[PDB]
């Protein structure tokens, strides 16, 4: 079934590899060689956790938890029981999740539209390679990457954290922060502006962009635009990802101690290293 | 306790916000329909949402949604399989008959208004107290398309009065008629302005305008639909 | 070559606008400030006017004087010594008085008192402020999404420092006001609770924030992608579709079988956003009032 203004976009092209071969569509999807290869990488990773359910002894999917190889093993290969397979869902997730941005370039083709959301979601697959290929490499052994588990990844978070005392004290975690807290104080921003432009008081016409300016204006003395909250948007959320990919490629790397030392450099700065009193004298 | 019955509770509100999200989302384009344009059988478990009504400003009218869908325009492609979920090609010229990435829709012939009931977008010949504050001004440099071909010249630069932004650039062809292109296509340099999407051929093709001094939201579609299909279309044309 | 849209390529300038009227008296209203080019190049170049009325004048008052009250006790303890200051300008706390003095307002003045002075100020501050964004939007005559959504950020923030240290039965619960002490009460909150991993709302609360950050990416990105056809004019899309709305639309559904409009996906974008204080609120509300071990109730679901 298609939409009511559907038909006249879905004309033939925009393909990167195959031409007209997978250029079609299965009800709203839309397929291309990357839909073909994405099915295929991820039918192949769902089998191998559920071989791994088996060999595991569970079927439960709170207990399902797939764990990397032990740091013993080093960045060699471990057997499929453990590591192993590991190690292969992992190659099969990249895959899965680089065909996915494609298929997105394909559709962006066709549609004759920019490519700016494949590029955010690169991001997002950056922070992944970040945890369970950079970081481990760098480190020397798989075993420093998280388990594929629903809770069994949450106890890793808690381990790695604590390993370095309160990981509070990350400098680019505390960035990376920011950035997310000030990303959904603008999504919850944006939404309610428009909304109350389009739905204004009961019985009234709906408001301008003008009158959004002026609500800003009013409120805190300056708006950013139509198209600069857009583009700020889009901003603050890559920027959230960008440094939390940066504050744990710097963990166990090039600081291996506990985050809240670090600081010490700050106070330690000659000028007032040596003054009496206040909170670190 | 309390707090079992806190997130139970909060799923089933949660369950129920999903719910009205998605009505609300299916104010557009609904109900699907087949290849052919007649409803289609299978609509899925949501069911169309009770109309609502935009009372427009400055007695431009009303709008519900949602409400009787038509493109309005007859669309000049043709199946290429004696099935459903394969692409329609063109059946003529793509870009001139304006389907796929030449895609505009019928939306009204009239201006989009600012708050005051004036012109949103006006040439800045005509937009008193507007220049050029910062980065190269444009309006002077020739324009070359993708096939590294001189097309025409600049000779004004169309602004959004309210949000102070260029939105177009008037061009003027060698027969001294002029085009509006968008913006956000057109990379403009030091000694000259570079329109990938299209090449020197194609900008005549360009949908021109009824009044010199004021576009309409259906010519805005055409224009900018017909300068994105470029892409597609005019590729066998762009050596580079 | 291929434009971006991230950064505007040419800058214009025009007369300096005042804005719609409607129903604001416009003598509160500011005069304009200056144009910065600097900020023209990501969005608009214009500063002001900024409206200020009296609910105004007294949060803006109110704020200031909250942030100056923790200021002069970060100079007490820093020996009023300016190299001192900021070296430990981290460091630095303004705690909540002891719990022996449970709710009382007979707290020592540099044992307390200045916190419940502090606290006094920045609550005047943001409850003025949130009543300011309520009445601007009248004035104007649009909707209250932005007050409602704002009194989803005042609920988590209301019931850090005031209503949990109130049903606690002692001010001693409540945030200090510091920088890395701040932090530090956080570890500590969660540790005392048997480790916030086990309470269900942090749990959902995080899938929103994370979930913010995902939509607003998507959001703008698509916005962006489609602003070669006029897409970031959102009102008047939503009045009168254009291709923008479709291609925009018909990229979603063709990737994972689903879209949205362009007023629908402003709804998305405010419950989205919006959940995650007010889901994170009960969260915290709960913890030490009725569960006092999240792991121990994540247990027996008692
Ligand atoms: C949420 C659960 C915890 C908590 C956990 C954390 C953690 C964990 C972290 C913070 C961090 C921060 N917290 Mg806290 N925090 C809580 C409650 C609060 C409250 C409150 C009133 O309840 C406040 C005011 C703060 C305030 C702050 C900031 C100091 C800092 C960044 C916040 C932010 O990004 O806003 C975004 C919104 C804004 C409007 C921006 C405000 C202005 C910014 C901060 C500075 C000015 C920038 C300027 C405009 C542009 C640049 C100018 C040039 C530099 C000249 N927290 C509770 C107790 N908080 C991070 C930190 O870095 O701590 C040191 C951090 O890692
Ligand atoms: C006890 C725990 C420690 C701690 C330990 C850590 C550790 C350790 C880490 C973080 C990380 C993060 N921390 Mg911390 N952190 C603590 C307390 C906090 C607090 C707080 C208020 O106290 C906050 C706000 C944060 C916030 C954050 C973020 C900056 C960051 C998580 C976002 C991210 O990385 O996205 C990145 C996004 C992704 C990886 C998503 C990728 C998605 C992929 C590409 C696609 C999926 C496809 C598919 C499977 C989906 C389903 C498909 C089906 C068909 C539907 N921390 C304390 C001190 N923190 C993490 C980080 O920064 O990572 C780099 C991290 O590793
Ligand atoms: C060791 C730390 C503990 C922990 C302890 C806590 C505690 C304790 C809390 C959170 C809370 C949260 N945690 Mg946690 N958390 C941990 C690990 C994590 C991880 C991680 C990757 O494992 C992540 C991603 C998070 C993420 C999050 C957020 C979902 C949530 C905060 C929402 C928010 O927007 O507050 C930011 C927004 C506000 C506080 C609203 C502010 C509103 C007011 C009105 C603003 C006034 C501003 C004005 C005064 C001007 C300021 C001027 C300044 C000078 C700048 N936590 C571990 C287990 N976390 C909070 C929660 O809600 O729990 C359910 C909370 O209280
Ligand atoms: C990001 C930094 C840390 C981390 C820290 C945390 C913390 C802290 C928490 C989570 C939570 C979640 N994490 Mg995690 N998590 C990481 C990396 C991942 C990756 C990955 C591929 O990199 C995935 C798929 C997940 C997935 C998940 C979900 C089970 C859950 C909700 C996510 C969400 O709402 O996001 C927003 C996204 C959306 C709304 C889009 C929809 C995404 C859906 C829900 C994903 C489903 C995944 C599925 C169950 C398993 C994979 C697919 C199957 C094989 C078919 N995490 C790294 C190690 N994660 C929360 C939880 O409740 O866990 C128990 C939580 O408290
Ligand atoms: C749903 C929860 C999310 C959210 C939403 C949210 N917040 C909101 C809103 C909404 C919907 C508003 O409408 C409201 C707003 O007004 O936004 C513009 C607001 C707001 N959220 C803010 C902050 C904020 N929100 C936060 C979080 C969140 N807010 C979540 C992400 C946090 C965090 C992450 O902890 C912070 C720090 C404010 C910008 C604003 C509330 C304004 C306010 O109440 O101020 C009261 C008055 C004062 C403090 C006095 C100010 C005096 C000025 C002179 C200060 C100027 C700045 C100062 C740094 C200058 C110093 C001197 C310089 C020379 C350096
Ligand atoms: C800029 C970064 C932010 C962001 C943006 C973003 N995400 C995106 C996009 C964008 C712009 C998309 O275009 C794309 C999308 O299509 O969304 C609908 C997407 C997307 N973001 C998703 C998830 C996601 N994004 C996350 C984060 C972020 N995404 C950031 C906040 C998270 C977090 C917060 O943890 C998650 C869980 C997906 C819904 C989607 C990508 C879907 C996809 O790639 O499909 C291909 C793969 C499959 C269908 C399944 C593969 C199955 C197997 C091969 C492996 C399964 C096991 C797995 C490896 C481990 C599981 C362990 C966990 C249980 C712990
Ligand atoms: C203004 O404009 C805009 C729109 O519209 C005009 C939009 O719609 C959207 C999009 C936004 C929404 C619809 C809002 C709701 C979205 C979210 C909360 C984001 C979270 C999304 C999901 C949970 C869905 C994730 C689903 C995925 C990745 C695929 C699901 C697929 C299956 C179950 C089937 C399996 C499919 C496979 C393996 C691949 C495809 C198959 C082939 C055969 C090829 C945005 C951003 C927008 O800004
Ligand atoms: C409508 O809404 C509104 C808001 O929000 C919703 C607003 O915020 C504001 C006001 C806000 C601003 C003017 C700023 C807006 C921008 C940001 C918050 C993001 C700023 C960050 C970036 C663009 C990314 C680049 C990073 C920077 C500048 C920070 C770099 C790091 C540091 C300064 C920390 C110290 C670092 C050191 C010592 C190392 C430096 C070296 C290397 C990194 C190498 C307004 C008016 C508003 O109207
Ligand atoms: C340069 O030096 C001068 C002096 C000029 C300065 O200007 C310096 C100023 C500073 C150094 C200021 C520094 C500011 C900070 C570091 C502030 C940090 C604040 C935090 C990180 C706070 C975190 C969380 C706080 C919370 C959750 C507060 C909650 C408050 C309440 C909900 C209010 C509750 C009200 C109470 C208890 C009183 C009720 C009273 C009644 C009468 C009803
Ligand atoms: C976070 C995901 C929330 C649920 C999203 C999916 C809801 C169902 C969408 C059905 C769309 C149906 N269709 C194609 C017939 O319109
Ligand atoms: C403390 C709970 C806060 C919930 C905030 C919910 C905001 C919803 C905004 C849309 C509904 C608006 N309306 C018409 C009621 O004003
Ligand atoms: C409107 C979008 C809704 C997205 C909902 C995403 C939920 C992710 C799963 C959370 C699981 C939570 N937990 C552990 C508390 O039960
Ligand atoms: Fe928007």
């Amino acid at each position: 079934a298609l939409l009511s203004f559907e038909r006249k976009y879905r004309v033939p092209g925009g393909t990167l590899v195959g031409g007209n071969l997978f250029d079609f569509w299965v009800g709203p999807f839309y397929v291309g060689f990357f839909g073909v290869a994405t099915f295929f990488f991820a039918a192949l990773g769902i089998i191998l956790i559920a071989w791994s359910a088996v060999l595991q002894g569970t079927w439960n999917p709170q207990l399902i938890s797939v764990y990397p190889p032990a740091l013993e093993y080093g960045l060699g290969g471990a057997p499929l029981a453990k590591g192993g397979l590991w190690q292969i869902i992992t190659i099969c997730a990249t895959g899965a999740f680089v065909s996915w941005a494609l298929r997105e370039v394909e559709i962006c083709r066709k549609l004759g539209i920019g490519y700016h959301i494949p590029f955010a979601f690169a991001f997002a697959i950056l922070a992944y390679l970040t945890l369970v290929l950079f970081r481990p490499v760098m480190m020397g052994a798989w075993g420093y990457a998280f388990p594929y588990g629903i809770w069994t990844h949450l106890d890793w978070v808690s381990n790695t954290g604590y390993t370095y005392g309160n990981f509070h004290y990350n400098p680019a975690h505390m960035i990376a922060i920011s950035f997310f807290f000030t990303n959904a104080l603008a999504l919850a921003l944006h939404g309610a502006l428009v909304l109350s432009a389009a739905n204004p008081e009961k019985g009234k016409e709906m408001r301008t962009p003008d009158h959004e300016d002026t609500f800003f204006r009013d409120l805190v003395g300056y708006s950013i635009g139509t198209l600069g909250i857009h583009r700020l948007g889009l901003l603050l959320s890559l920027s959230a990802v960008f440094f939390s990919a940066l504050c744990m490629i710097i963990t166990g790397t090039i600081w291996f101690d506990q985050w809240v030392d670090w600081w010490q450099w700050w106070v330690k700065l000659p000028w007032w290293a040596n003054i009496p009193g206040g909170i670190n004298g | 306790d309390l707090a079992s019955l806190a997130i139970y509770s909060f799923w089933i509100f949660l369950a129920g916000l999903i719910y009205y999200l998605q009505t609300e989302n299916m104010r557009e384009g609904y109900p699907l329909e087949n290849e052919d344009g007649t409803p289609a059988a299978n609509q899925g478990p949501f069911p169309l949402p009770k109309p609502k009504t935009f009372i427009l400003p400055h007695g431009r009218g009303t709008l519900t949604v949602p409400g009787p869908e038509s493109e309005d325009r007859p669309i000049a492609l043709a199946r290429t399989a004696v099935s459903e979920g394969f692409p329609h090609a063109p059946t003529g010229d793509p870009m001139k008959d304006g389907v796929g990435p030449a895609s505009w829709v019928a939306r009204r012939d009239l201006p989009e208004l600012d708050g005051h009931g004036h012109n949103k977008i006006k040439p800045m010949k005509a937009a008193a107290g507007f220049h050029v504050s910062a980065g190269k001004n444009p309006i002077g440099l020739p324009v070359r398309g993708c096939d590294l071909e001189i097309a025409g010249k600049v000779v004004d630069i169309w602004v959004d009065i309210p949000e102070q932004m260029a939105r177009f650039l008037e061009v003027e062809l060698k027969d001294g008629s002029t085009r509006l292109l968008p913006m956000q296509m057109v990379k403009v340099q030091s000694n000259r302005v570079h329109v990938n999407a299209l090449s020197s051929d194609l900008f005549a093709g360009i949908p021109t305008i009824k009044s010199p001094t004021e576009v309409t939201l259906l010519e805005e579609d055409k224009i900018c639909g017909y300068v994105a299909g470029g892409l597609m279309y005019a590729a066998p044309k762009r050596k580079s | 070559a291929e434009y971006q849209n991230i950064f505007s390529q040419v800058q214009v300038r025009g007369p300096a606008d005042l804005g719609m009227t409607e129903d604001v008296n416009l003598a509160n209203r500011s005069g304009v400030g200056p144009f910065s080019t600097l900020l023209g190049w990501f969005g608009n170049a214009q500063l002001g006017p900024i409206y200020l009325g009296s609910l105004g004048v007294l949060s803006l008052f109110s704020g200031l004087m909250w942030f100056f009250t923790i200021g002069i006790w970060f100079w007490y303890q820093a020996g009023w010594n300016p190299a001192v200051f900021l070296r430990d300008l981290f460091f630095f706390s303004l705690e909540p008085p002891a719990p022996e003095y449970g709710l009382s307002f007979a707290a020592p003045l540099k044992e307390g008192g200045l916190w419940l002075i502090a606290s006094f100020f920045m609550f005047v501050a943001v409850w003025s402020w949130w009543g300011r964004t309520y009445l601007r939007a009248q004035a104007l005559g649009m909707g209250k999404h932005t007050a409602w959504a704002f009194l989803s950020a005042i609920w988590l923030w209301m019931v850090l420092g005031f209503i949990r240290p109130i049903l606690m039965g002692s001010w001693s619960e409540a945030v200090p006001f510091g920088i890395f002490s701040h932090l530090d009460w956080t570890n500590n909150f969660s540790l005392v609770h048997g480790n916030l991993r086990y309470n269900p709302f942090h749990g959902l609360s995080i899938a929103f924030l994370y979930g913010s950050a995902l939509l607003f990416a998507m959001h703008g990105a698509t916005i962006l992608a489609v602003s070669r056809f006029g897409g970031e004019r959102e009102l008047e899309q939503i009045a009168d579709r254009g291709t923008a709305a479709e291609r925009a639309a018909l990229f979603w559904r063709w990737t994972m079988g689903f879209n949205a409009t362009m007023e629908g996906i402003h709804r998305w974008a405010i419950w989205m956003a919006v959940l995650v204080t007010l889901t994170g609120g009960i969260g915290i509300l709960l913890s030490g009032t009725v569960v006092d071990n999240w792991y121990v109730w994540g247990q027996n679901h008692g």
